[PDB]
DNA sequence: TCGGATGTATATATCTGACACGTGCCTGGAGACTAGGGAGTAATCCCCTTGGCGGTTAAAACGCGGGGGACAGCGCGTACGTGCGTTTAAGCGGTGCTAGAGCTGTCTACGACCAATTGAGCGGCCTCGGCACCGGGATTCTCGA
DNA sequence: TCGAGAATCCCGGTGCCGAGGCCGCTCAATTGGTCGTAGACAGCTCTAGCACCGCTTAAACGCACGTACGCGCTGTCCCCCGCGTTTTAACCGCCAAGGGGATTACTCCCTAGTCTCCAGGCACGTGTCAGATATATACATCGA
């Protein structure tokens, strides 16, 4: 239950950054939802890199493939 | 005894959020959902912190992303708190579903 | 005696470097004499520009060192970098700071 | 693990832009991860284009089509041309 | 005098202009429209029947999704009718602008 | 001019197949405004498509890669 | 001298492994390429490809036309789940929309 | 000029005995079957370049099948072609 | 509009930990020469794209109700900011240590590659049945009453 | 409820042209050998990821109170839809031509390939200063 772990001024300060005044209650339960979906897509590809790479730890240059891959390209890992 | 009006704290925070750049989000609950939510496509799989930091970053961007264009759907509307409409019309108009 | 291709076309960006690179890279069967000499001078121009604007940035905040967070804000701030690096997420690199008009009081 | 990589040709870039300035190992990073993004994006165009053609080399052509293709329309036009330049002077030595 | 309710006449040309597969854009005057855009790039430029039939299907294509975005965008504004805000709305959320 | 030759009714018929009830008088200038933007944008592709190969004949294969170029893949031509 | 048997009957496939070797390998994709990844491609290909003529042929018979048309394509591609999300971001000339009205614009 | 053509219409009878494709349907998937082989064969040459490897084999061709197929569509497009690779290897 | 009380940069000392500079060496980038194959040049010639003319008319432009929706104003009560004690757990520092990535040494089974060679796939020619279309009829929304 | 009116599905009859099949008939996929070598496999090393353990303290949180505003209700009014009337240029068919997009033949010159050597750039060690941090001050602003 690491999910709930992401919490309430969590996510109010990354609407702040994101520059938002008020939140709604269920702000906080449907952005834990689209974070789930984000990260086990994200996931999902860099543990399929892992097994093509016949290894057992993920590396960084792992999941820049995989942000590669679905369109989020990442500076600063590789 | 004097208190702060409605929506002033809100902007002493989007300012200072915004002209620093940080994480927001504490590292090791982070790791651990990451662990949890990897556990359920290969068992006893390890992990590097350099992983987990892109992974962090990468889903800080993409919720500071997703909350402007949330933010800027619900102000379309002729309102300012954001509801979770707002957040699924952004991904459906951005395709995520 | 030898002189490096780089300096041979006034340029800064390794020639050869690029040019095995094409090599490896699987691109073509064949890679010309002057498409490396050409690539490697691109790059360097969009260098030149990316760290011109990540400078002046930095000294507008009295930093003579660039971080990350100077090489955002030049990235964003420029019309056509932003838009040649719309979907790319910088590391440590931050948003530009706006807030709407409409919820300011 | 002979690992190569752009950091003294982009630093050599920033003193000839800026004598008198720094880039952060975070930041060269992303100089880094910026050039290889670049290079690989045009190399790809390119060969797109060559294979589009029945051609079997990647020439001057090829990457004048490809940033012309890639970069926004200033930075195409200052690109194109610093390239044409740069390769002009190259034949020419 | 039979008088059709407004709105009527709305729902069911949808139903027809959604059951066909036409083009819904008259093929010359596109074609006309493709040559002067095109004319800015090059001079005396010609065109393939199939080059300008496959951007006259991008174009519909691309008009269908966009205004199939903003009827969200409309909808989410509580009304009916599409406004142009709705239209900036959803190409700056699509990431066009 | 030649945007004009889009007309209301086309846009009334292209709003129609998207699926909406009732149009504004001011989207019919932002709807060819946006078009002639994309047409410029896809145009632009081609026609340097067709330079390179040293041809004054745009093809549909010029068309077809230029919207694959930007994410905008189309079957049936090719 | 024996019966030249083709790869793709001796692989129970219809999809070509010979033709799909030779794009693999004048594709410029790898120096080398394996025997079996032209076999394994193909049997992928033809997987998808008679997903996807099954779903166009179903969606036909509800139109009670038996030859099929791009709108069948686009009809079976748009309906799954998997496949519409696979074929996002193309578009089937001739295929149009599949038919959708929001439940609020509707009277009453 | 090379095209599916004949292939998909052997599938398509295999499938459907009874059911007839047009001239442009045939040619939409012709497009389909092309932009899934190159996109499968740019990944499947984009993980040999990750990993060092100067050859494309069934592995390769399996991870981009994995990669570019979502959920089901990519358990029975391995499944299929481990069944088509083993055929073949006996 | 201001007494006044905050989190807003400003002014200056102290580490301090990343940063740029000697440095050396080995390995990939230059010179040197072949050759032979991809590509430029030349001619050609036939498709097809541009151009334009006459007839039909489906489609577009325009005008006129008028009604239904966009929008402004008010009331409310309801959910959402703000201090605050706390308690909850998160970074921060130190070590154990061990699975596991990374680099080496055989060498073997696998992938080019080239000489027949042949059957499968491609180009051209019927050819007829699916499907588009039209016209009359049964059937199903609709909107004023 | 409801019935005239207006679309709408439907079914029968007619046409016509693309889907499909067949028949040559090239050419590239198959066989079968060598020939080299990529990575398959096993092994050694060292390294960084996992686990613990305790500390100090940021911050998460559950809880109160005030009130901003999200939403519903009322009303106005205006502009966009529906329909009838009047252009009009889109479409279809046709013919003419020229031009340029593919082809075939011929060099030809430019790059892959191989041998040699060297210098540059990357891993290593290190002295150094750009900047974070700690402490006190000007200062644009919620209530009468």
């Amino acid at each position: 239950d690491n999910i709930q772990g992401i919490t309430k001024p969590a996510i109010r300060r990354l609407a702040r950054r994101g520059g938002v005044k008020r939140i709604s209650g269920l702000i906080y339960e449907e952005t834990r939802g689209v974070l789930k979906v984000f990260l086990e897509n994200v996931i999902r590809d860099a543990v399929t890199y892992t097994e093509h790479a016949k290894r057992k730890t993920v590396t960084a240059m792992d999941v820049v493939y995989a942000l590669k891959r679905q369109g989020r390209t990442l500076y600063g890992f590789g | 005894p004097h208190r702060y009006r409605p929506g002033t704290v809100a902007l002493r925070e989007i300012r200072r959020y915004q002209k620093s750049t940080e994480l927001l989000i504490r590292k090791l609950p982070f790791q651990r959902l990451v662990r949890e939510i990897a556990q359920d496509f290969k068992t006893d799989l390890r992990f590097q912190s350099s992983a987990v930091m892109a992974l962090q970053e990468a889903s800080e961007a993409y919720l500071v992303g997703l909350f402007e264009d949330t933010n800027l759907a619900a102000i379309h509307a002729k309102r300012v708190t954001i509801m979770p409409k707002d957040i699924q019309l952004a991904r459906r108009i951005r395709g995520e579903r | 005696k030898a002189k490096t291709r780089s300096s041979r076309a006034g340029l800064q960006f390794p020639v050869g470097r690029v040019h095995r690179l094409l090599r490896k890279g699987n691109y073509a069967e064949r890679v010309g004499a002057g498409a490396p000499v050409y690539l490697a001078a691109v790059l360097e121009y969009l260098t030149a520009e990316i760290l011109e604007l990540a400078g002046n940035a930095a000294r507008d905040n009295k930093k003579t060192r660039i971080i990350p967070r100077h090489l955002q804000l030049a990235i964003r701030n420029d019309e056509e970098l932003n838009k040649l690096l719309g979907k790319v997420t910088i590391a440590q690199g931050g948003v530009l700071p706006n807030i709407q008009a409409v919820l300011l009081p | 693990s002979r690992k190569e990589s752009y950091s003294v040709y982009v630093y050599k870039v920033l003193k000839q832009v800026h004598p008198d300035t720094g880039i952060s190992s975070k930041a060269m990073g992303i100089m880094n991860s910026f050039v290889n993004d670049i290079f690989e994006r045009i190399a790809g165009e390119a060969s797109r284009l060559a294979h589009y053609n029945k051609r079997s080399t990647i020439t001057s052509r090829e990457i004048q089509t490809a940033v012309r293709l890639l970069l926004p329309g200033e930075l195409a036009k200052h690109a194109v041309s610093e390239g044409t330049k740069a390769v002009t002077k190259y034949t020419s030595s």
